[PDB]
Protein backbone atom coordinates (compact mmCIF):
# COMPACT_ATOMS: atom_id res chain seq x y z
CA UNK A 1 0.00 0.00 0.00
CA UNK A 2 0.99 3.80 -0.68
CA UNK A 3 0.23 6.14 1.64
CA UNK A 4 -0.29 9.64 2.34
CA UNK A 5 2.94 12.42 2.79
CA UNK A 6 4.95 9.17 3.11
CA UNK A 7 6.66 7.64 0.11
CA UNK A 8 7.52 4.48 1.62
CA UNK A 9 5.23 1.29 0.68
CA UNK A 10 3.55 -0.03 3.88
CA UNK A 11 1.67 -3.23 4.66
CA UNK A 12 -1.34 -2.84 7.20
CA UNK A 13 -2.69 -5.92 8.82
CA UNK A 14 -4.86 -7.27 11.90
CA UNK A 15 -3.48 -8.63 15.12
CA UNK A 16 -4.65 -9.78 18.69
CA UNK A 17 -4.71 -7.68 21.04
CA UNK A 18 -4.86 -8.60 24.96
CA UNK A 19 -4.91 -6.09 28.01
CA UNK A 20 -2.75 -6.01 31.02
CA UNK A 21 -3.23 -5.87 34.78
CA UNK A 22 -0.71 -3.56 35.12
CA UNK A 23 -2.06 0.22 35.70
CA UNK A 24 -0.12 3.43 36.72
CA UNK A 25 -2.59 4.02 39.64
CA UNK A 26 -2.27 1.13 41.88
CA UNK A 27 1.15 2.06 42.61
CA UNK A 28 1.09 5.45 42.11
CA UNK A 29 1.78 7.73 45.67
CA UNK A 30 2.22 10.83 47.44
CA UNK A 31 3.23 11.98 50.96
CA UNK A 32 3.04 15.65 52.69
CA UNK A 33 2.33 14.41 56.57
CA UNK A 34 0.97 11.03 57.66
CA UNK A 35 0.90 9.79 60.74
CA UNK A 36 3.65 9.12 62.61
CA UNK A 37 5.46 5.70 64.48
CA UNK A 38 5.75 5.43 67.76
CA UNK A 39 8.92 6.43 68.15
CA UNK A 40 8.89 9.94 66.29
CA UNK A 41 10.09 8.15 62.27
CA UNK A 42 7.63 8.26 59.43
CA UNK A 43 5.43 4.64 58.89
CA UNK A 44 3.52 3.37 56.89
CA UNK A 45 -0.42 3.72 57.66
CA UNK A 46 -3.00 1.31 56.74
CA UNK A 47 -5.84 3.75 55.28
CA UNK A 48 -5.93 2.86 51.70
CA UNK A 49 -6.64 -0.45 52.13
CA UNK A 50 -10.26 0.56 54.47
CA UNK A 51 -10.65 3.22 51.06
CA UNK B 1 3.35 -28.77 105.83
CA UNK B 2 5.30 -29.65 108.82
CA UNK B 3 2.84 -28.55 111.87
CA UNK B 4 0.65 -31.42 110.18
CA UNK B 5 2.31 -34.29 111.29
CA UNK B 6 1.75 -36.99 114.16
CA UNK B 7 4.03 -38.90 116.26
CA UNK B 8 4.27 -43.26 115.37
CA UNK B 9 4.05 -42.01 111.62
CA UNK B 10 6.90 -41.69 108.82
CA UNK B 11 7.60 -38.32 107.26
CA UNK B 12 9.31 -39.04 103.68
CA UNK B 13 6.01 -40.64 102.23
CA UNK B 14 4.02 -37.96 103.18
CA UNK B 15 6.45 -35.12 102.01
CA UNK B 16 6.37 -36.81 98.58
CA UNK B 17 2.60 -37.38 98.19
CA UNK B 18 1.96 -33.52 98.93
CA UNK B 19 5.25 -31.88 97.11
CA UNK B 20 3.56 -34.39 93.88
CA UNK B 21 -0.13 -33.09 94.58
CA UNK B 22 1.33 -29.67 94.99
CA UNK B 23 3.56 -30.10 91.48
CA UNK B 24 0.07 -31.30 89.85
CA UNK B 25 -2.02 -27.98 91.33
CA UNK B 26 0.24 -25.89 90.06
CA UNK B 27 0.41 -27.47 86.52
CA UNK B 28 -3.21 -27.54 85.97
CA UNK B 29 -4.46 -24.14 86.64
CA UNK B 30 -6.62 -21.22 85.03
CA UNK B 31 -4.10 -18.01 84.90
CA UNK B 32 -5.92 -14.67 84.32
CA UNK B 33 -4.69 -13.45 81.61
CA UNK B 34 -3.35 -15.42 78.77
CA UNK B 35 -0.33 -14.66 77.02
CA UNK B 36 1.01 -14.57 73.49
CA UNK B 37 4.59 -12.76 73.05
CA UNK B 38 4.93 -11.64 69.47
CA UNK B 39 7.78 -13.46 67.16
CA UNK B 40 10.79 -12.36 66.27
CA UNK B 41 10.32 -10.82 63.24
CA UNK B 42 7.29 -11.23 60.28
CA UNK B 43 8.41 -13.24 57.27
CA UNK B 44 7.20 -11.28 54.62
CA UNK B 45 8.80 -8.30 56.49
CA UNK B 46 7.44 -6.16 53.06
CA UNK B 47 3.83 -4.16 52.91
CA UNK B 48 2.52 -6.38 56.10
CA UNK B 49 3.80 -7.42 59.51
CA UNK B 50 2.38 -7.98 62.48
CA UNK B 51 4.56 -5.96 64.57
CA UNK B 52 3.71 -3.24 62.17
CA UNK B 53 0.03 -3.85 62.61
CA UNK B 54 0.30 -3.71 66.58
CA UNK B 55 2.03 -0.69 66.10
CA UNK B 56 -0.83 0.44 63.65
CA UNK B 57 -3.34 -0.34 66.49
CA UNK B 58 -1.10 2.60 68.35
Amino acid sequence: FKCEGISTPLIIGEIYMVRLKHEPHSKFSARSTSFMNLRGLPAKSKNFKEH
Amino acid sequence: IFPKLKHNSSVISYLDVVIKQKLKYLFTFKYPISYKPLKAETTDDEELSEQERMEINL
